This record gives structure tokens, C-alpha cells and sequence, in this order.
């Protein structure tokens, strides 16, 4: 029916997928390894759409986790969510990989493997004879993410051309270049693959992350183990309307198509307020929908670093305000309505916008079915200066001869550099003349 | 009205209606109309309406797993219209609620006839 | 009236009887339970509510959640004991508990701070014109005579050793044994699978406690009855069901009213039956001994055999003197006799000077139930 093959890759993809398939269990009422609850089914009205559907009652995940590194599987068997994994979709045990730090050598790897790679991951495709699509779970940081997503994203989009491809993708960290020094180069020629060789993606920046970490999280030495809390939620916050019943736009090309205004533009903008535990003493009052959307579109919440004075030129087109739960609907066209006085959004001159607001009932779950809860999918045209912030340190580092010697080695004869740099002033410049 | 609650179900069955004549969850409409176009498109036959009963019976199984409990299967079916076959096909479809018995006390005449003008829309 | 115009609720070890006055049979009788789904969503085969109790529980219990507001005889929880008096008096019966004053039942031991509990919910809530607190042993001495006699309450929950003199029961003898007809059909499962038959769901189960008091049947001397069973006598019986499942019995057709007297097959070295019932008459005054061997009368759902009265006849003459005149008074019904007692008890020629009425709680709080 609706069913869609998550592509978890890399050393940071593994691991938000991984409590992204955890957080699924606690909110479908079911158990890794057996059914306790019956909650399932009379609370839950539709399980079968991110799961393999049931043998025994046993949803078993529709995923697939290739990476070079074993250190993020051997994190994984000794945790108790790892028995709802199969050991015979992906891999048995003692799986392993290369040394390994290259975009050249998962770029080489997948032509050599590639009898092993489109053997058993098509497998899972013939299961549902209507398939939805693929998303591919990869990370853009370090050479392992990066170097052998750029492969799959060529030759799935001929082998599979009617499938949708739209991708969770999480941009790497920008703060100093002493531990890793490829990361202009392995980000732009993933980009590349984003924009042409690639429908849509969901931008997640890794400088945005701890401005969030410690803005109500309350910590002093950023770790790894918070990297996964504010990514899982809102992955199964995306598919509300795909996983509980709704009505409209409740498939993944439901979502995505009333958003992109064109091809190589389709960065959008994320946000989500409720994430803290001790609000839920002052929800019993009942908290209305009227404050909840007041400060998605104010720019605290954003996980984009853009600059603060340049939205007065640019224009908000899509804009996407999910909410969840309990939404009291009597009101949710009062929050609407509050819209147009204060113009929070600028309005592109040459054509209409859309504010699109939707729900869905949650978890029957006690911290689900008290708080409210709001989901963001923007796309404003301010997304060029990230892609300024990644052009201008790509051209003052190819200056400085640094990895002209040391990459050009291994399966690179012709320089293909500029091939980069010119589509993306290609994108840079079809979005400010989108708003003539 | 507490005769109903123990038999029959009556006002349950006045939220099981909106599910299908005003749609109110998609998931049983959506895997409706994903295989009902394949035979939409062609002009519409003397053969049309066995396909059709095959197509709503295997399309109300791919997304219910406790469906089967209630008596709601029995009282919806598959409505069509006396239309020449020279049509585009589209038109001819549609979901009526079916009554019987006691259900048919709070169900007249009146009502279905303009359920079939809100589903058309 | 009080005749007819009065109502009877006999609040069981498991089961509500509620019904009018005057009649000898209750009116409506169901396990006594209530259901809560936690969150709500879609309700499918029943309507969309909040809280399922009494009868529209029973049919969804892998649907639900359950709760039993009498645990070991005793209420342990006091908001869902309301909830079934809501369900009596308002969906069962539809009368409204507001002219009609209302006879409900109390265990013998209860504290008297619980006593008081339930003063103040028939008064504020139902708004009863007046009331009687009644202990469950009087009201089946009663049904059966005179009101002098010890009754054998052995229900669904613990039984209770009560002697009355006159009406008038004894403080120091009301003796708990933890012997439960509960323990019996739990008793009954681990004795058939050794049989070979096991269970899946837990509706096989329920029925467990259905042949406990339809198929299995009392012998005298069960002594002799197993010494025949160890000489292959005809006493295995195969009960036929509609699904693949056949419950047969054994050598446990007899065993399981054995099990009242001999608590080793329980597994614990807890007193009998005919011992609680000996040991509650040994600490009485010695004069009133001979009037309580004369009355036994026996009461409950566990004690629903044919054939019993004249086994606790035998069984209590090993103990008592031989000198006395025992006479097992067996009723023919024995779980609804608390509830012909109550009735019977309302069609006095004179109760008016004992209603617990409005306007003494009013005057005195709760109080006034010490009488």
C-alpha cells in the first residue's frame, strides 16, 4: 500500500535511526520482542505502513543499516530493541567494513559490491506490489555517510524512477577544522547529488543543534548521546498524518508536493517547540492552540543557522504547521485567523503563499495525550546562506592547496570541482530570482 | 436507548458513516482509490460490478485487522447508477450505507438519497 | 410500603444481588466488576464510552482492563463499589433509590470505620429516605428459622465461621480461614493438565469454575470413594464443549469439596472445614454449644454440591461429642438464601423504629450505625 524502505547509512545515520524505530515501539503500544498491550490496534488505527506487516504479529522494520564503521552495530545487539532487527535482511553477525575515512572509498566500494548491494535490499521491495518510495537515512559528515550515498542516489533513480526520493539528511558541524579537514569536500559533492540526482530533502544543522542543547536542555559538555533525542521525534512527528489515521496529506507525496515550489529548490526549514518535561504541570488548565503557532514562525525554533537581517528581502512561500493530539479544532481556524494581521511571514510579490495547518490524534500515552505538540515545515528563501557559509569555505580552501595532492589519487583523474561550484551559484541564484 | 447499545448500535453507526460517505478516515479511501483507477479509466461494462464487489473486499483487509468484529461490512456495499455504457467510468462509482432492520427506524428514505449527492462532490 | 417497595442488595464475595422485596429469588445477578479503558480513540462491537461496567465489561475483557471491588470478601476499593451501585439501581433496574429505602449487606468483620464508609455514600449520592446495616449471617439464619444457629459461609471469597444467639452474633469467635472456592477452581487447572488438557485463552478458563458446581459431585466417604477409584470404579466423566477443547475429570471429580476438609491437596496446613467450624463452637459458652450444633446451616456458592449435608454430618461427629444432637441444615438454594433473608427481613411486621433514616444523620454524623 503505503509502504516505504528507510536507508539508514553512515556512522550518524545508524544511530537516528535506530531510536527512530525505538520511538515507534512506545507509541504503538507494542513490545520489541512480543505483544503485551492492546493498545494497538483500538487505539491505533494503522500500524502497517513504516513496519513489514505482521506474520505473527511481529512488525518486523523495513530497514537496511550498511556502514563501514562496526562500531555503531556493536552498540546495537546488547541493547533489547535490537531482537525486533533481523539478523538476515541486513547482516548475521561479525559484519565489518573498511579502514576507513574517504568519500573516495565508499564512492569505489559500491561498484564492487554492488552484486551484494541491489540483492538484498530489493528483496523488501516486491513485499507491497504499490511502493511508496525511498528515503535515504544518511549522514553528510565524514567520508562514510557521504562517500557511498552519493552512489545510490545515481542508480536508484533509473533502476526505481517512479518511487519518491526525499531524504533526512544532517548537515555536519562547522565550529573548528582541526580533527576533520575533508568536510568542504565530501559535503558539496553530496549536495550535488541532493538537488539534481535528488528530489527533496530535510536539512538538520549540526551548529544549530547545541544552540538548542543547551537553550533548554541544561548542559555543560556537549556529548553524542543528545543528538539522537531532538532528531527521532521529529521523524515520527513527519508521518502523524502517514502512521495515525488522518485525512489529507497523509501519504509522503502528500506532503512533499504542496511544499516544493520547484526542483533544486526544496530545502526546507524545521521546527519544534514542546521539549520539556516540567511544562506538563500547567497543561491541565487547558492550554489552547492559539499560543503554539505565535512563535513557530518567530525564528526561535529553527534548526538553521541563517542570518537575522536578511528576511526582509527574502519570502516565505510553504509553510507548514502540524499539530497533534489534542488540538481542541473549535479553535484551529481562530489560530489561522491571527495570521494575516500580523504578517509574520513575508509573502513572495509574484504569486500566492499557503499556510497549511493539519492534525492527527497521538499515542494513547499520557505525555502524548495532555501536551500539544507543534511540527514546522518552512521553506524560506534565506537558505542561501548556508550555501554561502559552504561556497565561501570551499573556494578559499582549494587557495591554500590543501587535498589537491592527497584526494586526486584514488578514481579521480579530471577535476571536477568547479562542476560543484557552478551548480551551486545555480541554486543560489534561481532562488532570488524567484521573487521577481 | 439503551435497546440499541446492547443490540444494535445505532448511533455507532452514525459515526461509522462518516468514515465512508463524508471520508472522515482516508486510509480506507486512499487504498480504495489507489485500486479503483485501473478500472475507472475504461468506460464502464456489463462486467463492471463483480470487479468491483473483489476490489472493495480485498481493499477493506489490507488496512483492518479487528474490522471483522463489528456489523458494518454487511451494511455498506457498492452503489451504481443506470448510465449508458458510453461514459468516462468515473462517475458511475460510489459507497452506500446499507440498512436492514431497526437501523432502518433512524434510517428513511430521505437521508441516503442525499448522502449520495455529498459523496458525489 | 417495605413489602415490595423496599429494595434488597445482597453485596456478595463476588457477585451483586439486587432486586425488590417479597420475592424469593433475586433479580438480577453478575459478577461483580467494572472496566476502564485507559484512553479512548475508536470503539469498535460496542458503543464509545469511557467506562464499560457490569454486564457490557463482561463481553470485552482482552478489550479492557479489569478490577474486582471485593477482594477476599472485603471491599478494598471504594469508588468502583459506587460504580456498581450506580450500575444496579440506574441500568438493571431504573428505579430511582431516592423514596425507596435500601437494604445492603456487610461482611461479619468488617471495621466499623468501613461501616460508616457506607453510611455516607447511600446517603449523599442515592439519597436514600432510610437504611439498615445487616451482616450476610443473619439474614441466611434467618431463612432458615429461627435466628439462633452458626452458618457455614463459604463463598467465591474467605470464608467466614459466624455463630448467632437470637440475632445476636459472638465478637470473639468470628474466625477467618483463608479457604476460597477461588483457590478450589485454581486447584481444579493444575490437576488437568496432568490430565493432559491445557488452556489457551482465558474464556477456557472461566469455565472452570462453571464444572466446579455443574459436573463435580460430593460422595459420602470420600475415604472409600478414592479406595474405589484405586480399584478402577466408574467415576470418570467427559464433559463435551463446542470448540476442540474436552475438560474430563478424574479421580478430582470428588477432590475438590475433599479439599475442604483436607487443605494439604491446597498445598498449606491450614485447618478444615468441619476444624474452623469446631474451633468457633469450642470457644463459645458451654451452654449455648448444643444450640449450635443443632443449626448448622450452610451457605455460599462453594458449598453448591448435592449430596452435602449429610458429609458434614459424618464429618462433625469425629470432633464433636457423641452426645450431641446434630442436625446439618442444607437449604436447597444457599448463594441466593442471604438474599431471601434480606427479603424476609423486610416484610417484618415491625421495622419501622430500626431505619437508619436522613434525619439521625443529620443529628449525629455517621455514628448512629453503632445502634
Amino acid at each position: 500500500p503505503r509502504e516505504i524502505i528507510t536507508l539508514q547509512l553512515g556512522q550518524c545515520g545508524n544511530q537516528i535511526g535506530f531510536e527512530f524505530w525505538k520511538q515507534l515501539c512506545a507509541e504503538h503500544g507494542i513490545s520489541p520482542e512480543g505483544i503485551v498491550e492492546e493498545f494497538a490496534t483500538e487505539g491505533t488505527d494503522r500500524k502497517d505502513v513504516f513496519f513489514y506487516q505482521a506474520d505473527d504479529e511481529h512488525y518486523i522494520p523495513r530497514a537496511v543499516l550498511l556502514d563501514l564503521e562496526p562500531r555503531v552495530i556493536h552498540s546495537i545487539l546488547n541493547s533489547p530493541y535490537a531482537n525486533l532487527y533481523n539478523p538476515e535482511n541486513i547482516y548475521l553477525s561479525e559484519h565489518g567494513g573498511g579502514a576507513g575515512n574517504n568519500w573516495a572509498s565508499g564512492f569505489s566500494q559500491g561498484e564492487k559490491i554492488h552484486e551484494d548491494i541491489f540483492d538484498i535490499i530489493d528483496r523488501e521491495a516486491d513485499g507491497s506490489d504499490s511502493l511508496e518510495g525511498f528515503v535515504l537515512c544518511h549522514s553528510i559528515a565524514g567520508g562514510t555517510g557521504s562517500g557511498l550515498g552519493s552512489y545510490l542516489l545515481e542508480r536508484l533513480n533509473d533502476r526505481y524512477p517512479k518511487k519518491l526520493v526525499q531524504t533526512y539528511s544532517v548537515f555536519p558541524n562547522q565550529d573548528e577544522m582541526s580533527h576533520v579537514v575533508v568536510q568542504p569536500y565530501n559535503s558539496l559533492l553530496t549536495l550535488k547529488r541532493l538537488t539534481q540526482n535528488a528530489d527533496c530533502v530535510v536539512v538538520l544543522d549540526n551548529t544549530a543543534l547545541n544552540r538548542i542543547a543547551t537553550d533548554r536542555l541544561h548542559i555543560q559538555n556537549p556529548s553524542f548521546s543528545q543528538i539522537n533525542q531532538l532528531v527521532s521525534t521529529i521523524m515520527s512527528a513527519s508521518t502523524t498524518t502517514l502512521r495515525y489515521p488522518g485525512y489529507m496529506n497523509n501519504d509522503l507525496i502528500g506532503l512533499i508536493a504542496s511544499l516544493i515550489p520547484t526542483p533544486r529548490l526544496h530545502f526546507l526549514m524545521t521546527g519544534y517547540t514542546p521539549l520539556t518535561t516540567d511544562q506538563s504541570v500547567a497543561s491541565v488548565r487547558k492550554t489552547t492552540v492559539l499560543d503554539v503557532m505565535r512563535r513557530l514562525l518567530q525564528p526561535k525554533n529553527v534548526m538553521v543557522s541563517t542570518g537575522r537581517d536578511r528576511q526582509t528581502n527574502h519570502c516565505y512561500i510553504a509553510i507548514l504547521n502540524i499539530i497533534q493530539g489534542e488540538v481542541d479544532p473549535t479553535q484551529v481556524h481562530k489560530s489561522l485567523q491571527r495570521i494575516r494581521e500580523r504578517k509574520l511571514a513575508n509573502f513572495i510579490p509574484w504569486g500566492p503563499a499557503s499556510i497549511q495547518v493539519a492534525l492527527s490524534r497521538k499515542s494513547p500515552y499520557l505525555p502524548s495525550a495532555h501536551r500539544v505538540s507543534g511540527l514546522m515545515m518552512a521553506n524560506h528563501t534565506n537558505i542561501s546562506s548556508l550555501f554561502e557559509r559552504t561556497c565561501r569555505q570551499y573556494d578559499k580552501l582549494r587557495k591554500r592547496e590543501a587535498f589537491l595532492e592527497q584526494f586526486r589519487k584514488e578514481d579521480i583523474f579530471k577535476d571536477n570541482f568547479d562542476e560543484l561550484d557552478n551548480s551551486r551559484e545555480i541554486v543560489q541564484q534561481l532562488i532570488d530570482e524567484y521573487h521577481a | 436507548l439503551d435497546v440499541l447499545n446492547k443490540n444494535y448500535n445505532l448511533l455507532e453507526h452514525m459515526q461509522a458513516m462518516r468514515r465512508y460517505l463524508l471520508l472522515g478516515q482516508g486510509d480506507f479511501i486512499r487504498h480504495l482509490m489507489d485500486l479503483l483507477k485501473p478500472e475507472l479509466v475504461r468506460p464502464a461494462t456489463t462486467l463492471y460490478q463483480h470487479n468491483l464487489t473483489g476490489i472493495l473486499e480485498t481493499a477493506v483487509r489490507a488496512t483492518n485487522a479487528q474490522f471483522d468484529n463489528p456489523e458494518i461490512l454487511k451494511r455498506l456495499d457498492v452503489r451504481l447508477l443506470e448510465v449508458s455504457p458510453g461514459d468516462t467510468g468515473w462517475d458511475v462509482f460510489s459507497l452506500d450505507y446499507h440498512v436492514d432492520g431497526p437501523i432502518a427506524t433512524v434510517f428513511t428514505r430521505e437521508c441516503m438519497s442525499h448522502y449520495l449527492r455529498v459523496f458525489n462532490f | 410500603e417495605d413489602d415490595i417497595a423496599a429494595l434488597v442488595v445482597d453485596n456478595g464475595s463476588g457477585m451483586c444481588k439486587a432486586g425488590f422485596a417479597g420475592d424469593d429469588a433475586p433479580r438480577a445477578v453478575f459478577p461483580s466488576i467494572v472496566g476502564r479503558p485507559r484512553h479512548q480513540g475508536v470503539m469498535v462491537g460496542m458503543g464509545q464510552k469511557d467506562s464499560y461496567v457490569g454486564d457490557e465489561a463482561q463481553s470485552k475483557r482482552g478489550i479492557l482492563t479489569l478490577k474486582y471491588p471485593i477482594e477476599h470478601g472485603i471491599v478494598t476499593n471504594w469508588d468502583d463499589m459506587e460504580k456498581i451501585w450506580h450500575h444496579t439501581f440506574y441500568n438493571e433496574l431504573r428505579v430511582a433509590p431516592e423514596e425507596h429505602p435500601v437494604l445492603l449487606t456487610e461482611a461479619p468483620l468488617n471495621p466499623k470505620a468501613n461501616r460508616e464508609k457506607m453510611t455516607q455514600i447511600m446517603f449523599e449520592t442515592f439519597n436514600t429516605p432510610a437504611m439498615y446495616v445487616a451482616i450476610q449471617a443473619v439474614l441466611s439464619l434467618y431463612a432458615s428459622g429461627r435466628t439462633t444457629g452458626i452458618v457455614m459461609d463459604s463463598g467465591d471469597g474467605v470464608t467466614h465461621t459466624v455463630p448467632i444467639y437470637e440475632g445476636y452474633a459472638l465478637p470473639h469467635a468470628i474466625l477467618r480461614l483463608d479457604l476460597a472456592g477461588r483457590d478450589l477452581t485454581d486447584y481444579l487447572m493444575k490437576i488437568l493438565t496432568e490430565r493432559g488438557y491445557s488452556f489457551t485463552t482465558t474464556a477456557e478458563r472461566e469455565i472452570v469454575r462453571d464444572i466446579k458446581e455443574k459436573l463435580c459431585y460430593v460422595a459420602l466417604d470420600f475415604e472409600q470413594e478414592m479406595a474405589t477409584a484405586a480399584s478402577s470404579s466408574s467415576l470418570e466423566k467427559s464433559y463435551e464443549l463446542p470448540d476442540g477443547q474436552v475438560i474430563t475429570i478424574g479421580n478430582e471429580r470428588f477432590r475438590c469439596p475433599e479439599a475442604l476438609f483436607q487443605p494439604s491437596f491446597l498445598g498449606m496446613e491450614s485447618c478444615g472445614i468441619h476444624e474452623t467450624t469446631y474451633n468457633s463452637i469450642m470457644k463459645c459458652d458451654v451452654d449455648i454449644r448444643k444450640d449450635l450444633y443443632a443449626n448448622t446451616v450452610l451457605s455460599g456458592g462453594t458449598t453448591m454440591y448435592p449430596g452435602i449435608a449429610d458429609r458434614m454430618q459424618k464429618e462433625i461427629t469425629a470432633l464433636a461429642p457423641s452426645t450431641m444432637k446434630i442436625k446439618i441444615i442444607a437449604p436447597p438454594e444457599r448463594k441466593y438464601s442471604v438474599w431471601i433473608g434480606g427479603s424476609i427481613l423486610a416484610s417484618l411486621s415491625t421495622f419501622q423504629q430500626m431505619w437508619i433514616s436522613k434525619q439521625e444523620y443529620d443529628e449525629s454524623g455517621p455514628s448512629i450505625v453503632h445502634r
